[PDB]
């Protein structure tokens, strides 16, 4: 809606760099419309991305700049998770209650829950994060969301 | 339960995020790169197929 | 210029611009210090194949003025300006070669430079493979790299 018409050029820029990546023809492969929008700073879940447009595999549709901005909008209004409802849910598994969950679980959690990722996504994550185990195998989950929350440059 | 599920897949969509900000900076360097490979091979395809340049390099091995 | 000569503010190395001299006094037949369509066709025609009269024709029409050494080193350097650094290039490539292993699957590399930013069409991509270093799978950009930059492999 009130785009910044920064956000507008933001999203140029975005736009412009994927177009390049899948053949710079001026047209994005809709199954990339989600990651265009990840790179404006909104994390929008795959339900998200679908109900606007966004494709399940690469090849079947491609998508003008033009496309991208009610996209784009529609996705801003996407609900976010908030570090409450994140502690919420890891406390769920948290037995012990001393704010552990081990590695195992977590990858548990991740790859075959929710909208689940991949075993190689995981992995990226608790790389990128530099998450650790302790001696028991096991994790801090709040360090860890965290991390995550703040984002690839810590603050996010 | 639902309301779990849904929790849990917008930490995996922060998650989503995080990794794809993370490769924007490479993405945009390797575009740099790519353009930089596809230009100069492109100048030297053209400068091959210059009749100039098919003389001078004929030319070469006798200087 | 007979030996030592600039037409410009060209840039081109003083090793280069020097055998371009060389090349221009073996090309100029009649050795009276300019090259003529007939010294075009009777150099070439000792070299092998000469251009058919129209192609001799259109490479003297480049030359707009006696076609003397600083006229021939002029059209050169114009060919040859704004390219990038052997360096520049190489360093292109191993963006793509985290690993620093100099060399790029063939698989990739064709793929990166058919599919993706500037798409090379069928003809650019052969005519680039049927020069490229290559052996075990593996395309050696670094090889590679000097050829084009004529400080490599092309030829002798
Ligand atoms: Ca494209
Ligand atoms: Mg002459």
């Amino acid at each position: 809606p009130k785009l910044s018409q920064d956000e507008i050029d933001d999203l140029k820029d975005v736009f412009e760099l994927f177009d390049f990546w899948d053949g710079r023809d001026g047209a994005v492969d809709a199954f990339k419309l989600g990651d265009v929008c990840r790179c404006l700073g909104i994390n929008p879940r795959n339900e998200d991305v679908f109900a606007v447009g966004g494709t399940h595999k690469m090849g079947e549709k491609s998508l003008p700049f033009e496309e991208f901005l009610p996209a784009y909008e529609g996705l801003m209004d996407c609900e976010q998770g908030t570090f409450a409802d994140y502690m919420e849910a890891f406390k769920t598994f948290d037995r012990e209650g001393q704010g552990f969950i081990s590695g195992a679980e977590l990858r548990h959690v991740l790859t075959a829950l929710g909208e689940r990722l991949s075993d190689e996504d995981v992995d990226e994550i608790i790389k990128l994060t530099d998450l650790q185990e302790d001696l028991e195998g096991n994790v801090k989950y709040e360090d860890f969301v965290k991390k995550v929350m703040a984002g690839p440059y810590p603050d996010k | 339960d639902e309301r779990l599920s849904k929790i849990i897949s917008m930490f995996q969509a922060h998650i989503r995020g995080y990794l794809i900000r993370k490769a924007y900076k490479k993405l945009q360097d390797q575009r740099i790169g790519l353009s930089v490979i596809q230009r100069n091979i492109r100048k030297w395809l053209v400068l091959r197929n210059w009749q100039w340049w098919k003389l001078y390099s004929k030319v070469k091995p006798l200087l | 210029a007979d030996k030592a000569a600039s037409g410009v503010l060209t840039k081109l190395p003083q090793k280069q611009i020097q055998e371009m001299k060389e090349a221009f006094s073996m090309i100029d037949v009649d050795r009276d210090g300019f090259v003529s369509k007939e010294d075009i066709k009777a150099i070439s025609e000792q070299l092998g194949r000469a251009p058919d009269d129209k192609e001799l024709t259109a490479m003297l029409k480049e030359a707009p003025g006696p076609l003397n050494f600083t006229m021939f080193l002029s059209i050169f350097s114009d060919k040859l300006s704004g390219t990038d650094s052997e360096e520049t290039i190489r360093n292109a490539f191993a963006m793509f070669d985290e690993q620093e292993t100099k060399k790029l699957n063939i698989e990739y590399i064709k793929d990166l430079l058919e599919n993706m930013g500037d798409n090379f069409n069928k003809d650019e991509m052969r005519m680039t493979f049927k020069e490229a270093p290559v052996e075990g799978g593996k395309f050696d950009y670094v090889k590679f790299t000097a050829m084009i930059k004529g400080s490599g492999e092309e030829e002798a």
